[PDB]
RNA sequence: GUUCACCACGGUGUGGUUGAUGACUGGGGUGAAGUCGUAACAAGGUAGCCGUAGGGGAACCUGCGGCUGGAUC
RNA sequence: AAACUGAAGAGUUUGAUCAUGGCUCAGAUUGAACGCUGGCGGCAGGCUUAACACAUGCAAGUCGAGCGGUAACAGGAGAAGCUUGCUUCUUGCUGACGAGCGGCGGACGGGUGAGUAAUACUUAGGAAUCUACCUAGUAGUGGGGGAUAGCUCGGGGAAACUCGAAUUAAUACCGCAUACGACCUACGGGAGAAAGGGGGCUCUCGCUAUUAGAUGAGCCUAAGUCGGAUUAGCUAGAUGGUGGGGUAAAGGCCUACCAUGGCGACGAUCUGUAGCUGGUCUGAGAGGAUGAUCAGCCACACCGGGACUGAGACACGGCCCGGACUCCUACGGGAGGCAGCAGUGGGGAAUAUUGGACAAUGGGGGCAACCCUGAUCCAGCCAUGCCGCGUGUGUGAAGAAGGCCUUUUGGUUGUAAAGCACUUUAAGCAGUGAAGAAGACUCCGUGGUUAAUACCCACGGACGAUGACAUUAGCUGCAGAAUAAGCACCGGCUAACUCUGUGCCAGCAGCCGCGGUAAUACAGAGGGUGCAAGCGUUAAUCGGAAUUACUGGGCGUAAAGGGAGCGUAGGUGGCUCGAUAAGUCAGAUGUGAAAUCCCCGGGCUUAACCUGG
């Protein structure tokens, strides 16, 4: 499943933008909210506690990947598998997501969009070493080193990623992404860095949620 | 049985079984018959019943009747018994 | 082969002596080792040795019902 | 052996057949079990609404 | 006798068989006495589909092993190449 | 075929272990506008408690020995 | 290179405190059930209870190239009534083939966990054995006889079947003859086999005796292996020995005799429970719990007992006897065993189709052709689990209406909706379309074989006979937001709060507790929170619990030092110089099945899954 229902109010509940509108116009005149969150009450009195910040946190991540908690869960469990920084490796997957990487190299205005361009097999995959791509439909598909994304050659002209392409020409493209607008394609050359992830999402509250 | 196959079976089972039980007594009376002289302490008894018994012993031995080392244990105790008699 | 140690604790049969072979054992739980003996009956044709010796036997087919083992040597006599 | 039948109202007599899980109710001594609703012949609660699936009552339309 | 043949493994529609030195009354992905190499039926042209240890193939030939008529054909097909 | 030996079923007698029930009877618990007292907690109005014995509607009391986990001294 | 990464606490005893200590909770898991709801796919799983009883169909056949043959079938040759193109009767002549004699198989594969606390299992070893088919050898396969099933003749029986006379074949059976091995030997010698069939004298399939392998099976030893002492003594073939028997083989396995032994607090005996393991779950680990599916071992086949045949059975779909139950009967007698796959009744909270094919991997038979295979490969049903995808996506404000709250005018539902602009995953419709197949047969060539250019064997080419799944996977089009969201919760632990109704009632509740006329705890509504084709509840295991504490707790007063001592077994134990190397440490070697777990890769669009090391 997936989220369908109105997004501000994720934003609102989070107490920070999640990037679940296009960058078409501020956040702040988007909603004339955020400064409380969704439902009657909002601003309340009996503060919050160590667990409320981390169940927070960690909706707000799941929150900007689209991602429920059954996925993951599994991506936490494989994070914390891996060599390394736990916390680092869950945002590396994250990221490492098709449908996070095709926003993120500007072909859909927002990830749920990027997602629904995913889905419906618009999108083609070239492994790194393979010579030939393939139409995928499978959103959380994880891309290594050196793969190479496409559009499929029917959707080519799409009056949605014409405008997504320059939308993502405002928001800013990452370096681990190498984008040929011309060709509408990309390469995902590394996977990104928690120097380069926003220092704002604190993975240390989603490791200590997972812990018991 | 419930098949053919079993029941061809069965009676030939029947058949083999009555064939091989007349030798199997023949081997037990040839048997006997050293027996009873070697219980008598009589040596030539003995050795004359020993060499009827022994191409009974050995050739029911290759027919199946009785094992090879059932016939070669006969054989060599029963010499033993009779060797011991004088 | 396999060859045991041990004292002779019964030598009351006929070509038959009873073997106390100790062992140590180590406690799965506790780590500590627990003495451990086990009584084995040994074939001693000749019926040479007594009880209290120290002897040694090796692991042969079954002599009797409860037989395995026969004497390979005496190494010390009692006192 | 003692059961609870929870909920507001209820359809059970002599010779109903019913089925039983555990649980005991904190204020009632000897009863460690409830009826379930809505399982055999114990009846749903009729105008539930909100822990419907507690109480075996089925979705309004 | 003792046999050479395959085990299948893999899953539903995706086999993939082991070749195994057994005997001949037991299971075919029972108790075996020796796996000697592996066979993929569906497998890509940069990828291993066939592997047998010749050695101990030969080895249980001469033993009295009789290999069945597609291992046989396996190793037709994995030494002409 | 007969007969003997072995032996399964089955039978007989006498016990053991154990489940469910049993008139009645013992203590244990739970339940409120009950009855009788007031034994313990203060030196609880005779310090208490322990073992033991006797006695008593009932908490208990009394003797002997012990303890302080006893006020006051 | 890597396998080397892992550890949270809270509530509740008090006026308050600290400690102790129990109870409760947050996690993970499941062969789960139930309640509400429910779109799709991949891959798994699916009677845990009655080892209850079983209707019905199928689950073990095959070989005519061992044999007599001809019941059916299909041809072929002639008799041709010819009825002129109707058409029949003789013939095993041929393809073949029912029943029958014969061989091989049926001891496998499949099921179940009742029994079993040890003729079990795990680990490590051993010697006194047998082993069809398979591999490599060795010596042979000579010559006769008497039968007999089917087929006849005559009965008996309701059936199941049966009785007698006559009688033919064989690779059925039995003598005789030889015997490299093999067996017995007193070692001088004694005795012991077989069978033929097929293709053009050869080769081949067989048969006999046997050797070495391999495989499988049997046997033995040591160690490990649940609870109870409110079970302490137990054993008389018992423990050992000799002669004899018995076995394929060691052995009280059996027997006669001799001796008085054997086992036991290191737990015998008696009892309760239980298939064991690899593993599975939980846990930071150590541990704790557990032994579905997959694989190994064991035991069992309606109940008790006995054996036969065979290389192998004391035989799941074999025999005999006895028993209980169900059925048939002409009342005299007979038949049967789903713990094989489906399926029925029943029990239960609860667990599926009376499906397809041998195409693939295997197994049985056959020279092959081919036949059999409920193993297996597939398909069906089920949210039972895991994994994946969808139920749209952007933009959209005087922030519409309606609902709810409110200080009555604002907030909130909320960019949410509507309106606009798009998209078509999955589902549907239409196409196309791999791979699972190993290339049978036939033809040619080469080499071996041979008297041979035959036959046969092997090798190498050409050829395309073979797919249950299946209307395949995938791929490409069409249509249109159209076909797709529920469940629990919201006092605290514990993320999320207000109205109305009720008034210690109705009710809730895991704990603490809530409910008395202004209930954030009941019930309903708004709003929200968490999960999401699921969500809760119940059951169950571990965790948190350091709350049996080995890692890792305590005992003056919280529970807890025996009234005190002497002492048996046991546990532990001074200094110095040597020996030994059992413990200990290190190394090597063998083993510790595979699967699983973990690490590095690889293949399914990803993942689950599969897979190499």
């Amino acid at each position: 499943a997936r989220y369908i229902g109105p997004k501000l109010k994720l934003s609102r509940r989070e107490g920070t933008d999640l990037g679940l509108k296009s960058g078409v116009k501020p956040y702040d005149v988007k909603t004339k909210k955020a400064a409380r969150p969704p439902g009657q009450h909002g601003v309340s009195r009996n503060k919050t506690s160590e667990y409320a910040l981390q169940l927070r946190e960690k909706q707000k991540v799941k929150r900007i990947y689209g991602v429920l908690e059954r996925q993951f869960a599994n991506y936490y469990k494989e994070a914390a598998r891996k060599r390394g920084a736990t916390g680092e490796n869950l945002l590396a997957m994250l990221e490492s997501r098709l449908d996070n990487v095709v926003y993120r190299m500007g072909f859909g205005s927002t990830r749920a969009e990027a997602r629904q361009l995913v889905s419906h097999r618009t999108v083609m995959v070239k492994k790194a070493g393979r010579d030939e791509f393939v139409r995928v439909n499978i959103p959380s598909i994880q891309l290594q080193d050196g793969d190479v994304i496409a559009i499929q050659e029917k959707s080519r002209e799409q009056l949605r990623i014409k405008n997504a392409i320059e939308l993502a020409t405002q928001r800013g493209i990452p370096e681990w992404l190498d984008v040929d607008h011309s060709k509408l394609q990309g390469t995902f050359k590394k996977a990104p860095d928690r120097i380069d992830l926003p220092a704002e999402i604190n993975e240390s509250l989603i490791v200590e949620l997972y812990s018991k | 049985a419930n098949t053919a196959q079993a029941r061809k079976r069965a009676r030939q089972n029947t058949k083999r079984r009555q064939n091989s039980a007349s030798q199997r007594s023949m081997v037990r009376t040839y048997l006997k018959r050293v027996d009873a002289a070697i219980a008598a302490k009589d040596y030539d008894a003995a050795t004359e019943a020993y060499k009827k018994a022994i191409p009974v012993l050995d050739r029911m031995a290759d027919k199946g009747i009785i094992h090879k080392n059932k016939a070669a244990r006969r054989k060599s105790r029963l010499n033993k018994t009779i060797k011991g008699l004088q | 082969a396999s060859v045991l140690t041990g004292r002779v604790v019964s030598d009351k049969m006929d070509k038959s002596i009873t073997v106390l072979i100790e062992r140590l054992v180590r406690h799965p739980l506790y780590g500590k080792q627990l003495r451990r003996s086990t009584k084995i009956k040994a074939h001693d044709e000749n019926n040479v040795c007594q009880q209290g010796d120290l002897v040694r036997i090796k692991e042969t087919r079954p002599i009797s019902k409860t037989k395995a083992w026969t004497l390979v040597d005496v190494v010390e006599k009692v006192e | 052996v003692s059961s609870y039948i929870g909920g507001e109202g209820h359809n059970l007599q002599e010779h109903s057949v019913v089925l039983i899980r555990g649980g005991r109710v904190k204020d009632l001594p000897g009863v460690r079990y409830h009826t379930v609703r809505g399982a055999l012949d114990c009846a749903g609660v009729k105008d539930r609404k909100q822990g419907r699936s507690k109480y075996g009552a089925k979705k309004p339309k | 006798m003792v046999v050479i043949r395959l085990a299948r493994g893999g899953a539903k529609k995706r086999p993939f068989y082991q070749v195994v030195v057994a005997d001949q009354r037991r299971a075919r992905d029972g108790r075996y006495i020796e796996n000697i190499g592996f066979f993929n039926p569906l497998a890509k042209e940069s990828e291993e589909a066939v592997r047998l240890n010749m050695e101990a193939y030969h080895a249980w030939i001469a033993k009295g092993a009789q290999p069945s008529d597609r291992v046989a054909s396996l190793v037709r097909a994995y030494n002409k190449a």
